[PDB]
RNA sequence: GGUGAAAUUCUUGGAUUUAUUGAAGACUAACUACUGCGAAAGCAUUUGCCAAGGACGUUUUCAUUAAUCAAGAACGAAAGUUAGGGGAUCGAAGAUGAUCAGAUACCGUCGUAGUCUUAACCAUAAACUAUGCCGACUAGGGAUCGGGUGGUGUUUUUCUUAUGACCCACUCGGCACCUUACGAGAAAUCAAAGUCUUUGGGUUCUGGGGGGAGUAUGGUCGCAAGGCUGAAACUUAAAGGAAUU
């Protein structure tokens, strides 16, 4: 598996998490 | 391991230079990995000269020649094309043959 | 309906200025003169490209092209004026080999007889006799100096008597020779070619000037 | 239209499947022309080869 | 002695043109597009088609007045290929052997002084 | 290379090496007394003169400093002393 | 038109093509190399200017003024974000023809952001020569690039020097090579990756099985996107390097 893709996925997940946190706030 | 002491090609005391688009695949390739065969060819075929000489206005005019510098990039430098693949032993030969 | 363009086409013959050793150059085949849109105002802005080795006969000028614009319309005849002394694409490229430095001088000039012209000078360093150095380069500042000298020479040559004299000078390449003579004392140089000439601005139509290039 | 040329030398044999010969054809009407021709089948030197094609020529077969 | 025409061969990698012009170039004599003669699209870059087109042009022109011909050749470029493709040489041959006299062959391919970003997109065309 | 005397160097070998790299660090420069065509007496000029030089009373250029050495104008006679 | 095939789209409106010019915006081919420059990233129309810089010269001057450096800073490709201009080209999304078992993937056609700028930010790259930097020395050979020296050196001629371009001899500085090992390597390879068991020339900075992981938590820097910093639980006996058949 490619690492760049994995990194991208992780970033996306992080973004999602951030959004969730914001919503909670 | 590194296949070459030159790693890629030519970028020594330089770095991060200028790109060329290829002949057939037209892809962005550095002006070192570029591979430049350089084609010198007379406009007609080798057998299609006598006939021209026979039927022309300007008798004994000779030939014009095309000078086309090819940028046949590493990737599409090989199909049945030039440069081939050399043995890891006999790769340290910079000669034109 | 018949759409064949041979009945509605006129066969004119092209005459070159008195600067060239050959009077007639070719046969322009335009349009048979029909009332409204006549073959006189239809021409003018039509430029014929032709070599010098036919216009002189000498095969020393086998390279380089000459552009001639229509300026004089006569009865079943067209007389032309000079426009663009250009270069053959195959010869300039044959001059360009690896190792030797290409020096390009580019000069904008104004004629004494009121015309805006553009002259290019393509020069090359030469691997002269007894040179072990396989490569044959210049020294950048030297190139600049050469260019400056060429510009000076161009300034000297132009601004002095019409286009008709300039064209004549071009014809057996005297300018090139003079440049070589001048620049031999800075950097060797082979070829030293005038390549391309571009005319930009034409103020008046005139008649006398047109006449003077025929006879 | 009918043309015919004698063969003199064979420029090997080319084809993906193979078999088809590359020949050097010389015209018995004016020997000034020696053309590269595609010939199907067994062919030697000094044979009269009829040609329905007049001027078209090809080398490699792929 | 002879009537001179200008051939202007546009035998790009796909299709041939034998667009025979005047001497200024403003008025065309005959064109006959290379891919018209054969209605097989595989046979457009083919030399045979080009040859046929050239022959047709010769028929139009040699049997009307024009006997001598300067030949300009360009197989596109600038951003495209900058290289003579299949069909130019064949056309030239046809012109020669139909019976027309040759008035100096020359190549006028549009060669840029570095151009716009050409097609492919960095990684380029994938075969 | 077994033994080389790095204390008695030959007159050619030393010349081959530059200035400071020799066993005794000494200048290669010999600065000269000049005999210009105008004046009647000797004047000192450095071989690598840096700036413009005048002879005695009249402002006469002796040497034009370009690169390393000095371009001695016209043609004058000179000794190492 | 287009490709390995065709098919989209444009068309008796004259498309395409052939001239001429004009319009615009980027881009500076061929010369272009085992070459230059720069702290890197970078940089290629010329000529004007405005400063800077190495290298070389140097019987100059100063006199240890130094080397590397956590802090903190200055730059830092491209994409991306803000505005304003510009908007040819190529072209993420987006359409649309195909190909396909299935293409929203490669191929073909158009096409808003963006590319290019003037102001900001951002601070990452396989920012790679994957070789921290400054030193010192050990091996031979040419070849360049830059500046110097000596040629009773050669054609350059305007008589003759004087230049400049050449040729040999040297060096000095730089990018690099080629040849060996006599060293060092785990080897592949290396004139440094050598002087490293005979192990301390100076210094910064990193790593301690693979994964979880550059993740979770904090902190900060950011308009945002993100970057800097950076775990553990658990989890396995391998992951990996170079070579070999
Ligand atoms: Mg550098
Ligand atoms: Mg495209
Ligand atoms: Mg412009
Ligand atoms: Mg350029
Ligand atoms: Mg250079
Ligand atoms: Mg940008
Ligand atoms: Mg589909
Ligand atoms: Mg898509
Ligand atoms: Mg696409
Ligand atoms: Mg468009
Ligand atoms: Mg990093
Ligand atoms: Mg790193
Ligand atoms: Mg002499
Ligand atoms: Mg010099
Ligand atoms: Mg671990
Ligand atoms: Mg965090
Ligand atoms: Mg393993
Ligand atoms: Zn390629
Ligand atoms: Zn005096």
């Amino acid at each position: 598996m490619r690492a760049k893709w994995r990194k991208k996925r992780t970033r996306r997940l992080k973004r999602k998490r951030r959004k969730v946190r914001a919503r909670s706030k | 391991p590194k296949k070459r002491a030159s790693n890629g090609r030519n970028k020594k005391g330089r770095g991060h230079v200028k790109p060329v688009r290829c002949v057939n695949c037209s892809r962005s390739v550095p002006k070192d990995k570029a591979i430049k065969r350089m084609a010198i060819r007379n406009i007609v075929e080798a057998a299609a000269i006598r006939d021209l000489s026979e039927a022309s206005v300007y008798a004994e005019y000779a030939l014009p020649k095309t000078y086309n510098k090819l940028h046949y990039c590493i990737s599409c430098a090989i199909h049945a094309r030039i440069v081939r693949v050399r043995s890891r032993t006999d790769r340290r030969i910079r000669a034109p043959p | 309906r018949v759409v064949d363009p041979f009945t509605r086409k006129e066969w004119y013959d092209i005459k070159a200025p008195s600067t060239f050793e050959n009077r007639n150059v070719g046969k322009t085949l335009v349009n048979k003169s029909v009332g409204l849109k006549n073959a006189s105002d239809s021409l003018k802005g039509r430029v014929v490209e032709v070599c010098l080795a036919d216009l002189q006969g000498s095969e020393d000028h086998s390279f380089r092209k000459v552009k001639l614009r229509v300026d004089e319309v006569q009865g079943k005849n067209l007389l032309t004026n000079f426009h663009g002394m250009d270069f053959t694409t195959d010869k300039l490229r044959s001059m360009v080999r690896k190792w030797q430095t290409l020096i390009e001088a580019n000069v904008t000039v104004k004629t004494s007889d009121d015309y805006v012209l553009r002259i290019f000078a393509i020069a090359f360093t030469r691997k002269q006799a007894n040179q072990v150095k396989r490569t044959s380069y210049a020294q950048s500042s030297h190139i600049r100096q050469i260019r400056k000298v060429i510009s000076e020479i161009l300034t000297r040559e132009v601004q002095n008597s019409t286009l008709a004299q300039l064209t004549s000078k071009l014809i057996p390449e005297v300018i090139n020779k003079e440049i070589e003579n001048a620049t031999k004392d800075i950097f060797p140089l082979q070829n030293v070619h005038i390549r391309k000439v571009k005319l930009l601005k034409q103020p008046k139509f005139d008649l006398g000037s047109l006449l003077s290039l025929h006879g | 239209p009918v043309t015919l040329a004698k063969v003199i030398k064979v420029l090997g044999r080319t084809g993906s499947r193979g078999g088809v010969t590359q020949v050097r054809v010389e015209f018995l009407e004016d020997t000034t022309r020696t053309i590269v021709r595609n010939v199907k089948g067994p062919v030697r030197e000094g044979d009269i080869l009829v040609l329905m094609e007049s001027e078209r020529e090809a080398r490699r077969l792929r | 002695s002879q009537v001179f025409g200008v051939a202007r061969i546009f035998a790009s990698f796909n299709d041939t043109f034998v667009h025979v012009t005047d001497l200024s170039g403003r008025e065309t004599i005959a064109r006959v597009t290379g891919g018209m003669k054969v209605k097989a699209d595989r046979d457009e870059s083919s030399p045979y088609a080009a040859m046929l087109a050239a022959q047709d042009v010769a028929a139009k022109c040699k049997e009307v007045g024009i006997t001598a011909v300067h030949i300009k050749i360009r197989a596109t470029g600038g951003t495209r290929s900058k290289t003579p493709g299949p069909g130019g040489q064949a056309a030239l041959r046809a012109l020669a052997r139909s019976g027309l006299r040759i008035g100096r062959i020359e190549d006028v391919t549009p060669v840029p002084s570095d151009s716009t970003r050409k097609k492919g997109g960095r990684r380029g065309r994938r075969l | 290379v077994l033994v080389q005397d790095l204390l008695h160097p030959t007159a050619a070998s030393e010349a081959r090496k530059h200035k400071l790299k020799t066993l005794v660090q000494s200048p290669r420069s010999h600065f000269l007394d000049v005999k210009c065509p105008g004046c009647l007496n000797i004047t000192t000029v450095f071989s690598h003169a840096q700036t413009a030089v005048t002879c005695e009373s009249c402002s006469t250029v002796l040497c034009t400093p370009t690169g390393g050495k000095a371009k001695l104008s016209e043609g004058t006679s000179f000794r190492r002393k």
